[PDB]
């Protein structure tokens, strides 16, 4: 019996993937066999999180700011780096992330702790364990979503100068011409 | 980090290195603060 | 709690559970009683704001005297919008202050709602049983006890009836806001708001 | 011709700083006597930016020499009959080494 | 899946303070795990006396700005130019008396071990309680407990009126009523 | 201190900058803070 | 599905499968169920292209506004073909978004025509089942229930027609584009096309 992606059928299982959550088989470049899929884990989790959040707040702050930061989504980071409140977010994200640093750090050597749990679940969605499988799949999809959608968004902000959609101005007209 | 990390950083050099570099960084800052003591 | 026992369910649309959508199929029955909890006071609280932006609009205001030189009208003048801008900070902050004295004392009752208590039954007494504090014993909803004359069965009816009616409420008061910041979307509302 | 090169810069502590010499061009720092501006003008780098990248991909070439270093002693070592074949690493070392060195540096 | 989560921060083991009978210790906070390397029965030792100093501190230093001892030179409504402005031999007598009673409250037993060698010795029972509310036993848990909360709010308090002074100039009550 | 809320709106609209003619890459890339001389410069922390 | 097992035999070759090349018999099943599919697809896609063509060259257009500032006989000014461009792009985009969720919700559907379903039965009532969705039960086909009123041997003989006139609706488009691009190549087709 071999075992071949599911991903990429051409191509013999990993075997290092198992018992995990998103198990098509997508890792052609082995991390895996190299890292530990705990430590791989918890990074694929940050990332998602983070450019989840990330991709709601660039597309909600291209229509609303408070009153006091009276800058654009590209020049944010600068104006408020300048005026430190990039520091106090740096300050109260690295306390959590020296938590978290001491729970992977746990993790790894075996506390029990999952790759990615945090035990934060304050209003109970999926505290029943048939529906934890389930969200915890769909947070996976969400956020690898999320990465892709918050880089473009950079990037087509960027490179059209144009504030929500991201699109060039003829892409607004003639899109759908024989 | 765990029991044997911990004994590592408690080994006598490492200690040694950290101790002296906050002796140094307190020293070097008490000069920044209060420059050119010559007499109490 | 779970989405079956909860009342809301209504002749409007059909008697079953009106969940299109399927949000109440996706949680673990410990989130339903948090909805309800917070459906029903996003009811209330509309409620409370659409009779009272219909109080600005139609341009009755107290006497007089919100503070020292301000009067309500004047602080009142550019319709109901704008007046929380125009109300004191002080006054506004004694208003924040007391609502969160109230939703702190709702939350820290024992039972809770969503770890076994009713959602949407807020403490009668929010103030009492807290040691080195003091109240006037006034309980927060119905001080003059207008519900003992009312039966099991009644009080059920009129819960579907406070249901239906903050959500007719939450409806109302988005319409409102969204007449005045977007002219020409509610077409029943005039020149005053 | 005319500016001194420099690329060290001493902070201001003890009176240390007499030590950021005038070098020319509006710098004060401690002239450097390694010849890698030379160098640098003779590879053609002319802006800061390449200067700074170069920098970071040479970062990158120490951890995953670092990486490389753990990996071939705590997950696949190789073996004596491995580290005896001298006439495939001299093969290697000169054509694959020196030669492709010297072809890549003259491209 | 933690055998022995940490009852505050349940991502994390549990650290040894959680498993002792010291006041405060279910919530188990400790994400950097000192209670392991310091001593449990010092550090509430310590903890106790920074607290105290402390809500001494912050109620003083939020009422030196309203009230002045009367007549009493050098006074400045906030409390880091008061200290600049008044004489140094108030504050050295202030130093005198807290040392007095730090030394004789502590005579021979100023280490880890000295202190607490002796098993009866609890952690911050310096055995002031001249009006004995500690024998009423019933409410003892609660008065320990607020104590500890107490303490800990004060030193947070007072640091940030100290650093909410060195960020505006002015004395913390001035400075708050500026934000509204 | 505007107090977003009290005495200042929650959220202020952002300003609509408009759909216009795209910028070019030179000019976005002379003002990076990676792929400038002076972009990396004004990349130090202040401090 | 398989060639033999499928009702596209008729009586305009002789009673007997239509296939000069070697296609069907190269293929494999399911890439004939694949075909299958999609030949009832472009079938109906032509069918409806083509009334829609002569209705447009005809002039035959609906009396009213598609935009505030645009008129059908605006749009339709320039011929059946121009039209597309001419009608706005924020219209074109609501069809063709609506077009995307019926492709993605047919294809969505289990069986699949490819691995256990019969190919060409694009399933009734596309957007039923779906988490996060709700849409009224109108069915996609036959949303009136004609085909209630119908035995299984006529439903057998309509299928045959559906697709005999589909096949020709193809011919037809394909006949009036080519006739518009390359001209005189399609007889029939006066100066309105
Ligand atoms: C063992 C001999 C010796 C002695 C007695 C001193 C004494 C002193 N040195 Mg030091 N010094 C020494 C060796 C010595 N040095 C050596 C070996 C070096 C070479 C690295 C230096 C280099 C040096 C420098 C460069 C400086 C000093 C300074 C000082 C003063 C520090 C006071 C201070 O800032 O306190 C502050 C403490 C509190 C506020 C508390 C003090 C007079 C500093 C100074 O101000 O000199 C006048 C100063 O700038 N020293
Ligand atoms: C310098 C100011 C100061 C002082 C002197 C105190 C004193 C006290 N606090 Mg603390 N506290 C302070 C600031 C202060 N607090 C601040 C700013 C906060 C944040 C909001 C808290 C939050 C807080 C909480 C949450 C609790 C305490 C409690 C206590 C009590 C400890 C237990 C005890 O023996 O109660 C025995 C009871 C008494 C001695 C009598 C009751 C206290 C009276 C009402 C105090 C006077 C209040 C005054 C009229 C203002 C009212 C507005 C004690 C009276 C605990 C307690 O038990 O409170 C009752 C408690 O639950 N405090
Ligand atoms: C019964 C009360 C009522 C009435 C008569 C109107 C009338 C109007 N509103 Mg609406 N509106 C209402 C309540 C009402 N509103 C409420 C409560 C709100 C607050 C949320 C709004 C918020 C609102 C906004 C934000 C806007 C309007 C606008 C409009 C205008 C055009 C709407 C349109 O094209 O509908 C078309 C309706 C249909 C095609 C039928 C609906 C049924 C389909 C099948 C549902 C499809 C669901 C979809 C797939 C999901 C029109 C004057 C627009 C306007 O012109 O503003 C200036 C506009 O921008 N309204
Ligand atoms: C590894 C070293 C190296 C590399 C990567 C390149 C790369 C290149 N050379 Mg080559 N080149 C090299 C060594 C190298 N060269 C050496 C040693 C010589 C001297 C004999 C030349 C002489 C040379 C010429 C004369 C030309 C190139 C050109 C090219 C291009 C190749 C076009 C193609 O693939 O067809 C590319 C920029 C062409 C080009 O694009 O020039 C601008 C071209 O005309 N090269
Ligand atoms: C102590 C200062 C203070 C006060 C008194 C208020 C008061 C208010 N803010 Mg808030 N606000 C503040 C700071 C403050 N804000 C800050 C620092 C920010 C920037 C992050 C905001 C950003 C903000 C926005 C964006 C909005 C408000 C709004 C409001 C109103 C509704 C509050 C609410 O729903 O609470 C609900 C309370 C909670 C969910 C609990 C939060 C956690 C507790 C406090 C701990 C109210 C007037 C709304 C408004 O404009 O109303 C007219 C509104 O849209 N505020
Ligand atoms: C693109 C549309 C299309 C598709 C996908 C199919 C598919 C099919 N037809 Mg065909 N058919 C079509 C158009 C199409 N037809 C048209 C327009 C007519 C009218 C002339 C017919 C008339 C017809 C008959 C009479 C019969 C079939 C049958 C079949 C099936 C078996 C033959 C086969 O393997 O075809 C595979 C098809 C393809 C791989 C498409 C290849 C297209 C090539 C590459 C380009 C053709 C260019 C064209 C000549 C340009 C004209 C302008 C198969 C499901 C037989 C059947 O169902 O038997 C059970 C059958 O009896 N068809
Ligand atoms: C920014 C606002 C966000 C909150 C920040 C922290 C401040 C409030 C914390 C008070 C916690 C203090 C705390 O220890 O409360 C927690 C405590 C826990 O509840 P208990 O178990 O005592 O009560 C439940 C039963 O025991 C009662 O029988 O709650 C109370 O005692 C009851 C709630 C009274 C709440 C009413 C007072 C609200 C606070 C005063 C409002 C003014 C704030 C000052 C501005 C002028
Ligand atoms: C027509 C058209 O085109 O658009 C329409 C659509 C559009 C825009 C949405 C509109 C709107 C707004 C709407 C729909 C607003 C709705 C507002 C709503 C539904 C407001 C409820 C308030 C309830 C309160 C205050 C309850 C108090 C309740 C109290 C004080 C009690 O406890 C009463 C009670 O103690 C007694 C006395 C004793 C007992 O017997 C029973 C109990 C204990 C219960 C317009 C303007 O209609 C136009
Ligand atoms: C006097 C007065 O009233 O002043 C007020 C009025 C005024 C000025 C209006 C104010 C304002 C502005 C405010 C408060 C603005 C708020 C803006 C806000 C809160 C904006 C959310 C955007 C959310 C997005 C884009 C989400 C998309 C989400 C998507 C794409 C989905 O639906 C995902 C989906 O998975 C679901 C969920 C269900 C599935 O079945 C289907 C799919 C997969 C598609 C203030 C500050 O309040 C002050
Ligand atoms: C001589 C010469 O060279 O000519 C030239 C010029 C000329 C002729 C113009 C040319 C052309 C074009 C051609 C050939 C065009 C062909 C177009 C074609 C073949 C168009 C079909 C439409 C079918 C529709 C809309 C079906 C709806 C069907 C519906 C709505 C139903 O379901 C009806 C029904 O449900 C009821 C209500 C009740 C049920 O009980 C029964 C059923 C289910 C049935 C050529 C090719 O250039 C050749
Ligand atoms: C979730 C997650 C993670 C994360 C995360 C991330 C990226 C979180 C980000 C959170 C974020 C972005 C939180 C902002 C808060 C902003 C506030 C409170 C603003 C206050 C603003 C105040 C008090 C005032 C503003 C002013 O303008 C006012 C009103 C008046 C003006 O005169 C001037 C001033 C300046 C005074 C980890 C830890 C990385 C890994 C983990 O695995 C998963």
């Amino acid at each position: 019996p071999v075992e071949y992606s599911e991903s990429l059928p051409f191509l013999v299982k990993r075997k290092a993937l198992k018992g995990y959550v998103g198990d098509v088989g997508f890792d052609p470049l082995g991390f895996s066999e190299i890292l530990p899929m705990d430590w791989l884990r918890e990074a694929e989790l940050k990332h998602c999180r983070v450019a989840m959040l990330a991709t709601f707040g660039f597309g909600f702050t291209d229509f609303w700011h408070f009153p006091g930061f009276d800058y654009t989504t590209l020049e944010a980071h600068d104006a408020c780096v300048a005026s430190g409140a990039m520091s106090q977010l740096l300050l109260w994200i690295g306390l959590l992330e020296v938590f978290g640093t001491i729970g992977i750090d746990q993790t790894l050597r075996g506390s029990g702790r999952a790759a990615g749990d945090f035990g934060f679940d304050p209003l109970g969605f999926g505290s029943d364990p048939a529906k934890m499988a389930d969200l915890q799949m769909k947070e996976l999809a969400n956020g690898r979503l999320a990465m892709f959608a918050f880089s473009g968004f950079v990037t087509q902000s960027v490179l059209t100068g144009n504030q929500f959609p991201y699109l060039f101005d003829y892409q607004t007209t003639d899109v759908f011409a024989l | 980090m765990s029991n044997d990390l911990l004994k590592y950083l408690s080994t006598a050099p490492v200690l040694l290195t950290a101790w002296m570099s906050i002796t140094a960084g307190i020293i070097i800052e008490i000069q920044r603060f209060f420059p050119d003591s010559l007499s109490f | 709690a779970f989405v079956d026992s909860i009342e809301g369910v209504g002749e409007e649309t059909g008697n079953k559970i009106w969940d299109p959508l399927g949000i109440s199929d996706a949680v673990s029955d410990e989130a339903v009683m948090w909805f309800r909890h917070s459906e029903l006071k996003h009811g209330r609280v509309a409620m409370l704001a659409t009779v009272g932006y219909m109080i600005g609009a139609a341009g009755i205001t107290f006497p007089g005297e919100i503070a020292k030189g301000v009067t309500f009208a004047s602080v009142g003048a550019s319709g109901p919008y704008a007046a929380w801008d125009a109300t004191p900070t002080a006054g506004k902050l004694q208003i924040l202050t007391i609502i969160l004295a109230l939703e702190w004392a709702a939350e820290t009752k024992k039972p809770h709602y969503m770890r076994g208590g009713v959602p949407g039954k807020i403490d009668q007494l929010p103030f009492e049983g807290i040691p080195g504090l003091w109240a006037p014993k006034i309980k927060f909803w119905d001080p003059l006890n207008f519900m003992g004359a009312l039966t099991e069965e009644q009080k059920a009816r009129k819960r579907k009836s406070e249901l239906k009616n903050g959500r007719l409420a939450m409806i109302g008061i988005i319409s409102f806001l969204t007449g005045h910041n977007i002219p020409g979307s509610v077409p029943a509302l005039d020149s005053h708001f | 011709t005319a500016i001194k090169p420099s690329a060290q810069v001493v902070w201001p502590i003890v009176g240390q700083e007499i030590l950021n010499g005038d070098v020319g061009g509006g710098f004060s720092g401690v002239q450097i006597t390694s010849g890698v501006f030379q160098m640098w003008r003779a590879s053609g780098i002319t802006n800061e930016t390449e200067l700074y990248w170069t920098a970071m991909g040479g970062l990158v070439m120490s951890a995953l020499m670092v990486f490389a270093g753990w990996f071939h002693y705590h997950k696949a070592a190789p073996k004596l009959e491995w580290f005896q074949n001298v006439e495939s690493m001299m093969n290697h070392h000169l054509a694959g080494l020196l030669g492709l060195g010297c072809l890549s540096w003259s491209g | 899946a933690i055998a022995k989560p940490s009852n505050a921060v349940p991502f994390l083991t549990a650290p040894p303070c959680q498993s002792s009978k010291l006041a405060g210790a279910e919530t188990g906070f400790d994400p950097l795990y000192l209670s392991e390397f310091i001593d449990l029965k010092w550090a509430r030792e310590a903890e106790l006396k920074h607290g105290r100093i402390c809500m001494l501190a912050a109620p003083g230093y939020f009422f030196q700005e309203f009230f002045q001892l009367p007549g009493f030179p050098g006074y400045s409504p906030n409390g880091i130019e008061a200290v600049s402005s008044v004489s140094p031999e108030a504050l050295a007598q202030i130093v005198i008396f807290m040392s007095v009673i730090e030394y004789n409250s502590n005579l021979n037993k100023w280490t880890m071990d000295t202190m607490f060698a002796d098993p009866k010795r609890e952690p911050g029972n310096l055995g002031f309680d001249p009006l004995k509310f500690g024998e009423n036993k019933n409410t003892r848990a609660r008065l320990e407990m607020a104590e500890l909360k107490n303490g800990r709010l004060a030193m947070l308090a007072f640091s940030g009126m100290v650093h909410q002074t060195f960020v505006t100039g002015k004395p913390v009550w001035a400075s708050l009523q500026d934000i509204f | 201190m505007t107090i977003p809320g009290v005495n200042a709106p929650g959220l202020v609209p952002a300003t609509k900058k408009s759909v216009g003619p795209k910028p070019e890459w030179d000019s976005f890339r002379d003002t990076s803070h990676f792929w400038s001389s002076e972009g990396i410069m004004n990349s130090v922390p202040k401090v």
